[PDB]
């Protein structure tokens, strides 16, 4: 319920919801959340 | 429709990808039904002779060829236009042997300086019946191009108006294109699109007659029900009176009605796509040159081309030809530009050599200028079994010998040996890729479902298990064939699982097809 | 059995039988199946081939006729394209064996009128016919051989 | 040879994960399992 | 020969044998010149592969 209120920001900031999966100090697999900004995004989209 | 599943099975399997699968499946099925509800419309209710070597030789060719009142006149043009559907392709083969009777007999023409500085082309033919024989194919050629053009018109371009309607429809209404977005001004079919969508018959060949509504009710409130109204051409004041309070006036039925019943918008439309059609543009040249024929009776050669479009086994050989047909333009540019560079050398150095005249009071220089000389490289040195040195002078006994033959072996190295080689190898790679490429479709029709993508062997746990769930579980002909009964039963008629189907599939998400997942793995242990 | 025969009528009907070797050695039949592996293809390739020098022939008909002179002789010319049986031969006959095509051996192009569209004619014959269809026939044997 | 280079690198992609290098048949256990795996789990650009 | 026997020995024209001929110069021509010849490098680049 929660997730469907807060739709609207998860999608505004999707983009910039950046994801990655490591092999923590915990010996288990742990998932980090991070931020990347619209102009990496756009650097990395262009076409070179 | 055999082969039109082969062809979307080998489009699917190479170039299409793997999220837009479903995608593309459901299209094709869309396709396949339209189509075949066009064919249920069009369904009816010694010394030995040079003539004689030439005789012997047609019959050879084409062998390899064939291996591989108002009412009155209404249902009169119909039953002309369906048997002209039916037999579209037979008029195809027809006109292709028509062709080819007209080229025999063209090979029988002689020239002459008196009558049977002008010149009298006239046919030579000791039997005689040639020459009315040619009148007569040369007519029927004409009239069977004609029938061919109208047969194409009445049975294939009402597939490609449902195609573009289609996308027309789904761009408008799940992206927006004329409302959310404008098309790029490079994309000149949606410039062109941009007439039908205020025509009031839009969807003339689509099925899908609620479109104008998905769209206006969809992007409404964003760009308000007026301007989404005024761009579709529905009037929302229309569609509340009407429903209020509306009259059913009938028309005279006559020609008068159906004069005042075109849509011109919707025609211009269906005429630009037509024409810009690529087989309507190639049967209409066809035509066109047939015309010319009847100028110039050698322009009925121009038709032996038609063999390439014709027979399959040709289509396949030259495809593998077109394969690389950019790679082997930049060939040919790449060896433009290495004589040109050979060119200069000789220009700047070896003018000496290039006299190709015998009378030494009449000297003939081919190197004197760079377009000359270019000129005679290209086209001289190119076509040398050993380069420009077998036709240039000889070096012997010359301050430049050591120069010139490295000059010249280079040149036989690089234009005669190695960029030749390189057309020879494209092409050679361009068969082995074609080969590669069937053989990857076979191997994956062969190893996994195309519709759960599950692996063979999981099924083959038991007896012929994949064969049964590729034949009966997951089988392309039962969906296709579910679109179409669930198109054509009445939602109101429509069942839970129907209703729920047919809920995603205007939705257009293919959510409800299997993915990964089958009955069998589902109730695995309480069907074991 | 019936050549062995005909071969005491005439001792030469015996060669016919050194065909034998493609059916008994084994090597061979493999080799050969090779060519054969692709037949229909070679087969249409060869007939496309008769088709498009029966097109280039159509062209030099009607434009270069002045070209064709294989005499030496101005007393007696010899056209060899003056009618389009004869120039069809003649093309399938010289041109296709020539190593650059006709231009190879009809008559020089310089100092003429159609000298251009001649040079285009000569360069794309040897293109499309000499380059592209012998390599399509190399082609279909040494993929079959993969 | 060079043909097959570029088929093996496309066979390789769409096989397995760059990263982890699980196979795609164990992802796609799971209604586009791989494709969720290889462009929000584990993804090339999110880790740049 | 670049074209077989023909480029050699003599001309067919204007002769009661000259289709025989030509069938015969082009047959050597395909068969010796262009398919055998084409078996040959389809070996040495079958072996490469
Ligand atoms: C890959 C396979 C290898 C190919 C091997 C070689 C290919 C040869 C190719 C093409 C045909 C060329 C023309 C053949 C000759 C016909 C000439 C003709 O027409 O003259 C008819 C004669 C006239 O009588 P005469 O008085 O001059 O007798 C002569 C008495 N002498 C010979 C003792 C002096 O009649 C006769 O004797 C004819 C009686 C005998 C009939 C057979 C003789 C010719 C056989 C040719 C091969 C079969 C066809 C090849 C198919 C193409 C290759 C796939
Ligand atoms: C989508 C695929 C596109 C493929 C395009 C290839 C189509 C072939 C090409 C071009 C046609 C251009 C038409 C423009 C000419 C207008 C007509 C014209 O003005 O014509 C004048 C002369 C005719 O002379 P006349 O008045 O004395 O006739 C006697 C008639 N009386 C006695 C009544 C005077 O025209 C002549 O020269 C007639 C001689 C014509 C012989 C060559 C015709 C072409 C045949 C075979 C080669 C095909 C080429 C293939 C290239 C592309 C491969 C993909
Ligand atoms: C299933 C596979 C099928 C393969 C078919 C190929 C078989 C070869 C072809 C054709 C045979 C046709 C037989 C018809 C002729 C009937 C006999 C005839 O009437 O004959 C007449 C002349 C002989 O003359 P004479 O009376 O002066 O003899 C002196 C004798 N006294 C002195 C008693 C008069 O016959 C002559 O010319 C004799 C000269 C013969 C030399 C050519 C024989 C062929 C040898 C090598 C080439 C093989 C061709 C391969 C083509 C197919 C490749 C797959
Ligand atoms: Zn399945
Ligand atoms: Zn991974």
């Amino acid at each position: 319920n929660f997730l469907e209120l807060a739709e609207s920001i998860l999608e505004y900031f999707r983009p910039y919801l950046g994801r990655i999966e490591i092999m923590g100090a915990s010996r288990r697999i742990e998932r980090i959340y991070f931020e990347i900004s619209e102009t990496n995004r756009a650097q990395w989209e262009m076409p070179q | 429709v055999k082969e039109s599943k082969r062809q979307f099975i080998f489009d699917v399997v190479n170039e299409g990808g793997e999220s837009e699968k479903m995608e593309m499946f459901v299209s094709f099925c869309e396709d396949t039904i339209f189509e075949m509800q066009i064919a249920a419309q069009i369904s009816e209710p010694r010394r030995l002779t040079a003539r004689e070597a030439a005789t012997a030789v047609a019959a050879l060719l084409w062998a390899l060829v064939t291996r591989a009142f108002w009412g009155e006149l209404e249902v009169q043009r119909v039953k002309f236009l369906n048997y002209l559907s039916r037999n579209f392709y037979t008029l195809r083969f027809l006109a292709l042997f028509l062709a080819f009777a007209i080229n025999f007999i063209l090979l029988f023409y002689k020239v002459s300086d008196s009558p049977p500085n002008m010149v009298y082309y006239f046919l030579e033919e000791s039997t005689g019946y040639m020459e009315p024989a040619l009148r007569c194919l040369s007519l029927l050629h004409t009239l069977v191009a004609f029938l061919c053009i109208i047969g194409y018109n009445c049975l294939k371009v009402p597939l490609v108006i449902f195609k573009r309607e289609k996308e027309l429809a789904r761009k408008l209404e799940f992206d927006g294109l004329y409302i959310t977005e404008q098309p790029e001004d490079d994309d000149v079919k949606g410039q062109w699109d941009r007439l039908v969508l205020n025509t009031p018959s839009f969807p003339s060949n689509y099925w899908d007659k609620f479109v104008k509504r998905k769209v206006l009710d969809k992007h409404g409130d964003i760009f308000g029900r007026e301007r989404i109204a005024e761009l579709l051409g529905m009037d929302l004041a229309s569609l509340e009176i009407t429903a209020h309070n509306e009259r059913k006036p009938d028309p005279p039925p006559g020609l008068l009605t159906w004069i005042m019943s075109i849509d011109v918008k919707y025609q211009i439309w269906k005429f630009g796509v037509i024409f810009t059609d690529n087989s309507f543009l190639y049967l209409g040249w066809y035509m066109v040159m047939s015309l010319l024929g009847h100028y110039n009776n050698f322009f009925f050669a121009a038709h032996l081309l038609d063999i390439a479009m014709g027979v399959k086994t040709l289509r396949t050989i030259l495809s593998s030809v077109t394969h690389n047909g950019k790679q082997l333009v930049m060939t040919v540019g790449l060896l433009a530009v290495v004589v040109y560079l050979y060119t200069v050398v000789a220009f700047n150095f070896f003018r000496k050599f290039y006299n190709k005249s015998e009378d030494e009071d009449e000297p003939d220089m081919k190197c004197d200028d760079m377009m000359t000389c270019y000129l005679f490289h290209m086209y001289v040195g190119v076509r040398a079994g050993g380069g420009i040195g077998d036709e240039i002078e000889d070096p012997a006994g010359d301050e430049y010998e050591l120069y010139r033959v490295v000059f010249d072996i280079t040149f036989f190295f690089f234009v005669i040996v190695i960029l030749l080689a390189i057309i020879q190898g494209l092409i050679i790679d361009a068969f082995g890729e074609l080969r590669d490429q069937q053989e990857q479709v076979k191997e994956d029709m062969e190893t996994k479902c195309f519709i759960c993508g599950i692996g063979s062997d999981y099924f083959d746990t038991t007896p012929h298990g994949f064969e049964t769930h590729t034949l009966e579980e997951h089988n392309l002909a039962n969906y296709m064939f579910f679109l179409m009964y669930l198109i054509n039963k009445d939602e109101t008629e429509h069942t839970g699982q129907e209703s729920y189907v047919w809920k995603m599939y205007q939705e257009r998400c293919w959510d409800f097809f299997p993915a990964g997942d089958c009955f069998r793995k589902q109730y695995e242990d309480q069907l074991s």
